[PDB]
């Protein structure tokens, strides 16, 4: 009746467990490229305390959404915790993302979401949504699962970034088949993301405002 | 960890699950022998007192903890303030025996008499609760009886105690969100 | 290294913090119960016996 | 063994100080507490 | 010798610099353990006394010297003259516990009760001064509390004492060129 | 740091004192019991003291307890004479060492 | 070790007479006083 595809991800002192797992999609690489190059002159450092899960609501999947309905979240996003303060203390940073997206209704719902991590996503056209599977992705399909998990490294024309002006990654969730509730389905599904920065490195310490 | 909660096999997770470290514990103060082994005051009858551990009030440490077990065993010490001489008689004695001094009689010596007594019941263990009438407990559940012209203070201390089958141990139920108390402070 | 098991009447804020249980979402679980129990961990330790009226 | 702390030996024999136990023919909660499952049960990741 | 005085490295010259000879010293009377280990009288409250070493007056030898350290550790002995029986309760006990006799209660025996007590605070060491409010010291800084119907004399004696980080020890400030006193003489 | 020049006279004592819930006047004569160094213009302009964490607890809650107080005391008054600097501003340059944290707070969000 | 002078051994175990210390993992003023400079610093003459 229910399932043994059971995963626990731990990032720092935060853990997340699902019993409907499907596995994790690794995008573009299995490990980060070189974190120390000439552009930081050996002055960069890792700050392990920012590597942990933070949470955000994305949207509510309702039966009136149809194929192509999208929700985008540019990354990094607002963060009121230590990763967030890192961006006000250092001029340059790089990190990857460990991403878990949840859409829980129950197994009597039908329909399907595609969740993908797309780099440099300066908005998308309608016909391009038919090829969104070219990006690191996973589906959420209620008869099988409730969680999508994607892990992606840092990418960009530069080995360290200035996040105050450039966002390398956008998480996108797209309705590929509309939600059905039938007589026993949940009446709508709220979609939430649980995200952890991975490998965060900073360089170039700012003055304070004092 | 997830587990099957219907089952009743104990599950003990540790802080290592999210990166902490389990420390070492020293648990000698919750050892049953140790913790039962201290005196507790009971209010005495004037003259005949039968030695029955269920007389210690249930809110005391020893009464709370004795009632958290269903069968127990121990030897006993008593300390008694009394006038006259104190006679003890074992489990099963006729009450009249309490007047014959060849039964262990301790002659008055100020300020109190401390005595070591054996377990004397005919049962392999005694119980704090017994489902025969269902409140009353069989009359053989006792450590004998004592008598003196007046007994003023009676304290019991369990020796070598063993407990079997744990039973509910209840704290004060707070009325507010936390039970607050004045704690000893400089 | 140790904390008090009792709460002093002076202590308005709880001295050892809070546990916070949240519901992230549910799909049709309205009215269902989550039952919760507590037990001692591997290194839990009680010391300094005290008798204080209480039951 | 409970709350006792004299280093020297009792003046009275053991047969007078305590009752003596006989045999016929933390035991259960200790075994129970030691058998507790302390693992994980998923697959762990990171 | 000359040296750089700004530095704070200790310089100890000896009489050998001008031809004398340093003698041998025997310094057991200024050993911390030894010197803290003697009883000192405190004025008691009538009934509840919390055991707090900062009650010993600062002009006494033990008070002067305890305040010359900022963190300390010791076990404790107390000698108490009291009416009734004396109950001690450890650090962190509710004040009401002082009325329950299973907590270490010593029955009156003339002329006083001498008790050996353990260090019981939840801290690895205690302090004579604490910069939290700036006078008041955290309430966990104590050795428990005692109670009896009346307590008449209370003396504290520090056992196994350790002191860390020395602090000023002040003599009487003389008004004339020398503080003069009548010294015991035949 | 106290920089004037070598034609100034006078002397400062700088000390790191634990738990310094204020000081009395007579106790200043014994401030050298604490980790210290002097600044004396004919010799030097900088005092440097390094001290570990101390306290009844192995980790602290700095929002309610301050374990260390830096104190600077005039032990002999400043003289300027004809070539001394006319006054000396005293500045501190301080680094936390070995910082360890535990017990992460929620955010205000 | 402080002010104690009985030659015979205590009647009570050490675990009852004192608290017991635990370990994790004249110390400073003794080392400090021993390190004191006791020399000269000039050249000495006669």
């Amino acid at each position: 009746l229910l399932e043994d595809r059971i995963l626990t991800t731990r990032n720092g002192h935060t853990t997340s467990t699902t019993q409907s797992s499907v596995g994790v999609t690794y995008g573009y690489a299995t490990a980060e490229d070189f974190v120390s190059g000439p552009n930081t002159s050996g002055l960069e450092t890792r700050v392990v305390q920012a590597e942990r899960f933070f949470k955000t609501h994305l949207f509510d999947w309702v039966t009136s959404d149809s194929f192509g309905r999208c929700h985008l979240l540019e990354l990094p996003t607002d963060h009121k915790g230590v990763y967030g303060s890192l961006t006000d203390s250092y001029a340059y940073m790089r990190n990857g993302w460990d991403v878990e997206v949840t859409a829980v209704g129950n197994q009597f719902n039908g329909g399907c979401l595609l969740v993908a991590m797309v780099p440099e996503l300066c908005s998308i056209q309608k016909r391009e949504l038919y090829q969104l599977t070219l990006f690191p992705h996973q589906f959420i399909n209620p008869r099988t699962n409730m969680t999508a998990h994607i892990t992606v490294p840092f990418v960009g024309v530069n080995r360290y970034d200035q996040y105050k002006v450039h966002k390398p990654w956008t998480l996108v969730v797209m309705v590929v088949a509309p939600l059905t509730v039938n007589t026993e389905g949940a009446p709508q599904i709220k979609v939430y993301a649980n995200i952890a920065p991975t490998n965060v490195h900073v360089a170039g310490e700012f003055p304070s405002k004092e | 960890t997830t587990s099957a909660g219907e089952s009743a096999d104990p599950v003990t997770t540790t802080v290592e699950n999210y990166g902490g470290e389990t420390q070492i514990q020293r648990r000698q103060h919750t050892d049953v022998s140790f913790i039962m082994d201290r005196f507790v005051k009971v209010t005495p009858q004037n003259q005949i007192n039968i030695l029955d551990l269920m007389q210690v009030p249930s809110h005391t440490l020893v009464g709370g903890l004795l009632r958290a077990s269903t069968y127990y065993f121990s030897d006993l010490e008593i300390a008694v303030k009394h006038e006259g001489d104190l006679t003890w008689v074992p489990n099963g004695a006729p009450e009249k025996a309490l007047d014959n001094t060849t039964n262990p009689t301790a002659y008055h010596k100020a300020p109190l008499t401390r005595l070591a007594l054996p377990y004397t019941a005919p049962h392999r263990v005694l119980a704090t609760v017994y489902n025969g009438e269902c409140r009353t407990l069989p009359t053989s559940f006792n450590y004998g009886a004592i008598k003196a012209t007046r007994v003023t203070e009676l304290l019991y201390r369990m020796k070598r105690a063993e407990t079997y089958c744990p039973r509910p141990l209840l704290a004060i139920h707070p009325t507010e969100a936390r039970h607050k108390q004045k704690i000893v402070a400089p | 290294d140790y904390t008090y098991t009792a709460s002093d009447v002076a202590e308005t804020t709880n001295v050892q913090g809070w546990v916070c249980l949240f519901q992230i979402t549910h799909g049709k679980a309205d009215g269902d119960a989550l039952v919760v129990l507590a037990s001692a961990g591997k290194d839990f330790e009680l010391r300094l016996p005290v008798d204080a009226r209480a039951e | 063994s409970g709350n006792t702390g004299s280093i020297i030996n009792n003046y009275y024999m053991q047969q007078y100080q305590n009752s003596m136990d006989t045999q016929l023919g933390n035991d259960w909660f200790s075994k129970l507490a030691s058998s507790a499952f302390s693992g994980l049960f998923g697959a762990l990741l990171a």
